[PDB]
C-alpha cells in the first residue's frame, strides 16, 4: 500500500532505499500462477466467471528458487503489492534494501544471465497498465546499469514499439535525471469520490480496487500502530 | 477374496491450505456473526414496514447504504465470503482474495477465532472395508444408516470381516435376524441382535449360516471439536445452497450429499487430523452464507 | 497494576453481588465508546458522496 | 469470632404483587446508589499508596 | 403498545443493566433480606445448623 | 419393458383454494408470531416463579384471560387455526371461517404476509419413472434416500433409463459399486461412485452389468420460496401432530409421511406452481399450531 | 409360520427406579435451567469481549469462582448430574448421590418439576410381528423408517400379518408397488399406494402376489407426555454424548442408536407406563448434560 501511494521516481526510489527485501517476500504458500479458473462474482452474473491466475494478482503465489524467482518476486510487489514465496533465500540477503539489490553488486546476487523478454512475459505485461509497465522498466533499467547491459535494454526496448514509447526517462548513476523527472507512478491514491463499494470482474481490477478504497483507512492509522510497535526495539 | 467399501469414503479431494491463519478465522467469524445481524433485521424491517433496521445492518455488513438503481447482493463482504468458500473445498480453487481486504473486513467486529471451544456430534457411519469368502455376496448402502446384505450360498458357514476406521468412537449393529460378532481370535458369543463396538479395538468377525440372508444396519457417532457458534442446521442448509449455486464446481473434486459426510470422509483420509480443521473452518463460513442469502433474495 | 493494554486492573476486597453488577455496568457502557476514526467512518456513509 | 458482610440494603417484597414489578423499581434505585445508571467510566488508578 | 413493544437491536444499556439487576434480585433472594422458606419449630427439638 | 415410480408421487390430490389472499396471509403470520411469544412466556414464568407472563401471552392469543376451572384451549384464534389448517389440505374441507373473523385476528399484531422473502431446501427425492428392459427387476423404495435396485438375469448387459423431473436442482448419485452413467448421445465414462447430475439436464442411463444387484442411493436438493419466519424443524412437527389430531381426515385425498414429501409431490403434479404458493402457507400455519398445541395441550 | 420382529424392540432392560420423586424432578428441572444459561453466557461473552456473564453463570453452576489455573469441572451439580443418568439406564446401577445433596442443590434455582405438561412426538416404527407362512422370506431392516422387504416363491399368493402394536397413532405405509392391506377377517380393497392406518384397528393382512418383490416402508408417529422445555436436538446430542462417555456401560443392557428408539422400546415393554415416566426424566438430565459439556469441554 505504501509502494503502491509513490507518484513520481524521486519517491519509488527513496521508498526502495529504506525497504528490506524481507517486504517483497511473502510467507504465505499462495497458489500456482497460470491457471485458469472460474471465480463467483454474483454482483454481475449467477453463472461463475472465467479468469486465469497471474504473478501480477495482488495475491501472494508460489515462487522459484532462482534468481529469477526472486527478481519476479521484487518486480511483483512494486506493481503489485505482494511478494512471492520463497523459502530460506538467506539472513544477510532479506536484510539488504530492494534498491541494493536491484543497483549494488555488494549483495552478491549475480542477474546477467536474466533475459528481459522472458521476464515481461512471465509477468503477462501485456495485461499490465502504463503505470506498471513503467515502474517495471524503472526495474529493468537499473539491472541493466549495474551489470554493463546497457545496450541490452536500449535494443530490447527497440523489439517492443509499445514499451519504447513509455520508457522512463532517467539514466542510472546520474542525479540530475531523477530531480527532473516528471512521470507519474502512482497506482493508489486517495480516491476521487466517485469510487464507488463495488466490485469488479477480473481479478487484478477486484484486488486493484481493494487498495485504492483502503487506502484512506490506511493513511490515517498506519503511523500510530507502526510507532507502537517500533518503540523500544 | 471380496472387498466391499462405502461409496462417500472413497478418494477424499485434497482440501485448500490456504485462509487458515488466525486472522482468516477471525474473518469467517466476524462474517457469521454479521450474518446474523442480516438475517435478524430483515425481520425487523417486515414486521415494520420500515428500512431503517435493514439499512443499518446491510451497511454493517457491506460497507455501502443501499440504492433503488443497484442490486443489493452483499458487497465486498460477500464478495470474499463466496470466494474463500471454494478455496477452502479443492486445492484447485484458486487464492484470490488479498490479505489486505481479509485484514479490513476482519475489524468490522471483535471476535475470537478460536474454532475449538465447543463439541460437535456426526452420525456418518464409515465402513472402510467388508471382507468376504468367495461363495458370498455383500452389498453396502447408505451413509447416516448402513444397511448391509449378506447372503451365504456355500456349504460352510462363512466368516465376514467389518472394519469400521478408528476415528469413529461408537458403533451400534441391528440384524435383522440375531447374529454372532465377536473380536478377532475372541470366542463367538451367543446371537443376538444388537452389538456395541468401539472401532479402536479391532477388526470385527461375523459369522453367515447358510440360508435366509441377513442385513446388518450401522450407526456411528463421532465428536469433533467446533466453536460455539457452529450449528449443524445452519451449517447443512448452507452446504446445499452453495452446491446448487455452483460454488463447489472445480475440476477433480468429490461431491458429497451432506456436510457430514464430507467431514468424515476427509478425516478418514491420511493427514485427516489436518483437513478436519479446514473443514470445520468452512462449516463456520458455509452457516454464514445460509444466513446471508436467506437476508438477501435471488430469485 | 497494568494489563496488556494501558489500563489499570485494580484488585480489591469486595462483595460478590456489588462486583457483577458495577462490572458488568462497565461492560455495557464500553461497548458504546469507540475511536474517533471508527466514528467518522460511521459518518461517511449517512453523509452525501462528496 | 469474625465474619465478613456484604450489605446492600433492606428492599422488602410483597408477596401479593408481582415481583418483576417490585425487583424493576428496585433496580432503578439500586443502579442510582452505585453511580451506574449513566455513562461512565471508572477512574481508581490514583487510588493508591507506595 | 406498553405489552405489546418489542426490544430494539440496538438497546440503551441502562436497559440492560437494569435487566441484570432484576434478574440478580430474583435468583440471589438472600443478598436483598428476603427468602422463600422458613421453618418455626419448638425450642426442645434440636436441630443441626450452621457453626 | 416395465416402469417404476416413486410411491409419493402418484396422484396428488388439489389443496384449497381459500385463505391465500393479503389478508389471511398476515392471520397465519399474526398467530406464529404469538404462538411463539406463548411458548417463550413458559421460560419466563420459570425465572420470575410467577405465571403472570403467560397470562399476559395467552391474554393476547385467546383475547380472555385463563381459568382455572377449564382447560386452555386458545380460544377464537385457535378455532380459526385449525380450521384453516383444513381448507389448505384438502378442496372438499369447507371454508367455514369468516372474512371477518380473519381480519381482526389479522391486526393483533403488525406483520407482513409474504411469503417470497426467503428459501429453504426440501430433501425429497423425485424419481418420475425408471425405465428398464425385460429380465431386470427394478424396485424404487424410500423418499429423503431413495434406493434403486436393479438386478438384470439376462445375458448381456442392461440399460436403465433415469428420470429425475424438471424441478430438482441437484441429484448425487452413489451406487455400491463404480458404475456407469450418462446423458442421451453421449459417450459413457468409466465406472464411478458418485454422479451429480442436473434432472434438467435429460433422462440418464445406466448400464447394468449381469451378475451382483446394483442399488442407486439418490440425493436431491430443492428450492422452494418461503417466509423469513419458515423453520423446518418446527413445520415437520406440526405436520405429524395434525395428522394425528385428525385434521387430515377427508374424503379422497392422499397421506404422506412428510412434509417434506407434500409439498414435493403437489410441485410435480400437473399445474404445480399453483400448489406450491398454498403448501407454503401451510407450513406455516403447522409452524404456529405446533408451537400453540404444545403450550396448550387438549 | 415364520415370525420378523423390530430389532430394537427386543428386550428393554428394566430402567432405574432412583431419583425419580418430586424432589430429584425439581433438580434435573433447575439443572437444565441453570445450564441453558451457562450456555447463553458463553456465547454472549465471547462476543461482548467481557467474561462478566459467564462467571456469574459458572458461579450459580459450581458454587465456585472459576480460576484461571483450575479446570472448569463444573462444581457438585456436574458430578450430580453425571452419576443420576447413570442411575437412570439400568437398575443395576447404583445410587451414589445422596438425597441431601441432591435437595440442596434444587434449592438454588425455583422451577415446577412438571414432567406432563406437553408432548413430542416420536417417529419410531414398532413392528412387533410379521407373520408370514411358508415358502416366503420377509426381512425387516430399519427404526426411523422401516423396510420390510417380501418375496413370494409359492405357487398362489399368500397373506402377510402385520402388528403394528397399540402404542403408536398412526402409521403410514408406502410400497414399492400397489398392494392390497385390509384388517383381520375383513374384505380386500383394491391395490393402492398408501396407507394410513390406526395401530389399535387391529393386526393387518397384506395380499403379497408371485414373482415380483414387494418393499413396504414405514413411518410411525407416537405422542408421549414430556416437559415444555424438552428439546428433542439436545436431548439426542446428550444421548450420544453419554454413550461415548460411557456411563450407559452397564452388564446386561440394551443399547440403541437414538433416544427415540430407545423410549418407544421401554413403552411397549410391560409396565411401560412407569418405564415411560423415568425415561422422559432421563431426557431431560441428558439435555442438560448436552448444554453444559459443550459450554465446559472436559
Amino acid at each position: 500500500m505504501d509502494v503502491l501511494s509513490k507518484g513520481s521516481l524521486k519517491e519509488l526510489l527513496a521508498h526502495l532505499e529504506k525497504t528490506p527485501l524481507e517486504e517483497a517476500i511473502s510467507y504465505r504458500i499462495g497458489t500456482v500462477p497460470y491457471q485458469n479458473v472460474l471465480i463467483s462474482r454474483n454482483e454481475y452474473y449467477n453463472q461463475l466467471y472465467p479468469d486465469t491466475t497471474s504473478l501480477i494478482d495482488g495475491v501472494s503465489r508460489e515462487g522459484q528458487r532462482n534468481v529469477n524467482g526472486l527478481i519476479m518476486s521484487i518486480i511483483s510487489y512494486v506493481v503489485s503489492g505482494s511478494g512471492h514465496y520463497i523459502p530460506n533465500i538467506g539472513f544477510m540477503l532479506l536484510r539488504r534494501s530492494i534498491l541494493d539489490i536491484l543497483t549494488k553488486h555488494d549483495t552478491g546476487l549475480v542477474t546477467n544471465n536474466l533475459n528481459y523478454g522472458i521476464i515481461a512475459r512471465n509477468l503477462t505485461v501485456s495485461k499490465m497498465n502504463c503505470e506498471q509497465r513503467k515502474r517495471m522498466l524503472i526495474c529493468f533499467k537499473l539491472l541493466a546499469y549495474k551489470d554493463g547491459n546497457q545496450n541490452d535494454y536500449e535494443i530490447y526496448l527497440n523489439q517492443n514499439i509499445p514499451l519504447k514509447q513509455i520508457a522512463p526517462n532517467f539514466i542510472p548513476g546520474d542525479m540530475r535525471t531523477v530531480i527532473h523527472n516528471q512521470d507519474q507512478l502512482a497506482i493508489v491514491g486517495i480516491p476521487a469520490y466517485r469510487l464507488t463499494q463495488s466490485t469488479e470482474l477480473s481479478i487484478r481490477d477486484d484486488n486493484a480496487k481493494s487498495y485504492k478504497l483502503g487506502y484512506v483507512d490506511w493513511y490515517n492509522s498506519n503511523s500510530f500502530l507502526r510507532e507502537r510497535s517500533e518503540f523500544n526495539l | 477374496a471380496n472387498r466391499a467399501t462405502s461409496a462417500f469414503l472413497d478418494n477424499p479431494h485434497p482440501v485448500g491450505v490456504n485462509y487458515v491463519d488466525e486472522g482468516s478465522r477471525q474473518f469467517v467469524a466476524v462474517a457469521e456473526l454479521l450474518a446474523s445481524k442480516l438475517i435478524d433485521s430483515s425481520r425487523e424491517s417486515d414486521e415494520s414496514n420500515s428500512d431503517v433496521p435493514f439499512v443499518q445492518a446491510y451497511s454493517k455488513f457491506a460497507d455501502d447504504n443501499p440504492r433503488h438503481l443497484r442490486v443489493k447482493t452483499g458487497g465486498k463482504m460477500a464478495n470474499a465470503l463466496t470466494n474463500v468458500i471454494r478455496s477452502y473445498y479443492s486445492i484447485n480453487a484458486p487464492a484470490i482474495v488479498p490479505q489486505v481486504e481479509i485484514d479490513r473486513l476482519a475489524s468490522k467486529a471483535t471476535v475470537s477465532g478460536d474454532m475449538y471451544n465447543s463439541y460437535a456430534i456426526f452420525n456418518s457411519v464409515p465402513i472402510v472395508e467388508v471382507l468376504s469368502p468367495a461363495r458370498t455376496t455383500v452389498s453396502i448402502v447408505g451413509s447416516d444408516r448402513a444397511d448391509v446384505t449378506m447372503l451365504n450360498t456355500g456349504a460352510g458357514a462363512a466368516n465376514i470381516t467389518f472394519n469400521f476406521g478408528q476415528i469413529a468412537e461408537t458403533v451400534i449393529l441391528k440384524g435383522s435376524v440375531p447374529f454372532q460378532l465377536a473380536r478377532l481370535n475372541q470366542p463367538m458369543p451367543a446371537a443376538r441382535f444388537t452389538y456395541k463396538l468401539r472401532p479402536l479395538d479391532g477388526p470385527f468377525i461375523v459369522v453367515l449360516p447358510v440360508g435366509n440372508p441377513l442385513v446388518i444396519s450401522a450407526t456411528a457417532a463421532t465428536r469433533i471439536q467446533v466453536p460455539l457458534a457452529f450449528n449443524k442446521a445452519l451449517v447443512e442448509s448452507g452446504f446445499q445452497t452453495a452446491m446448487n449455486d455452483g460454488l463447489f464446481d472445480i475440476q477433480n473434486v468429490n461431491y458429497y450429499s451432506s456436510f457430514d459426510e464430507f467431514i468424515i470422509s476427509q478425516y478418514h483420509a491420511q493427514d485427516g487430523i489436518n483437513r478436519v480443521s479446514t473443514c470445520v473452518i468452512l462449516g463456520l463460513a458455509l452457516q454464514a452464507y445460509d444466513q446471508m442469502r436467506r437476508a438477501l433474495p435471488v430469485r | 497494576y497494568p494489563d496488556a493494554d494501558g489500563n489499570d486492573v485494580s484488585i480489591i476486597f469486595s462483595g460478590a453481588m456489588s462486583h457483577a453488577i458495577f462490572t458488568y455496568a462497565q461492560s455495557q457502557w464500553n461497548k458504546n465508546i469507540i475511536k474517533l476514526d471508527d466514528y467518522i467512518r460511521e459518518i461517511t456513509l449517512t453523509v452525501p458522496k462528496q | 469470632h469474625a465474619l465478613i458482610k456484604e450489605d446492600l440494603g433492606q428492599w422488602p417484597v410483597e408477596t401479593g404483587i408481582s415481583l418483576v414489578n417490585q425487583a424493576g423499581v428496585f433496580a432503578v434505585q439500586l443502579a442510582n446508589k452505585l453511580g451506574i445508571d449513566k455513562p461512565f467510566v471508572l477512574d481508581a488508578g490514583s487510588n493508591y499508596f507506595t | 403498545k406498553l405489552v405489546g413493544h418489542n426490544y430494539p437491536v440496538y438497546v440503551e444499556p441502562v436497559v440492560n443493566i437494569m435487566n441484570f439487576i432484576s434478574a440478580r434480585f430474583v435468583a440471589d433472594s438472600s443478598y436483598f433480606g428476603y427468602t422463600n422458606e422458613i421453618m418455626i419449630m419448638p425450642n426442645h427439638i434440636n436441630v443441626p445448623v450452621d457453626d
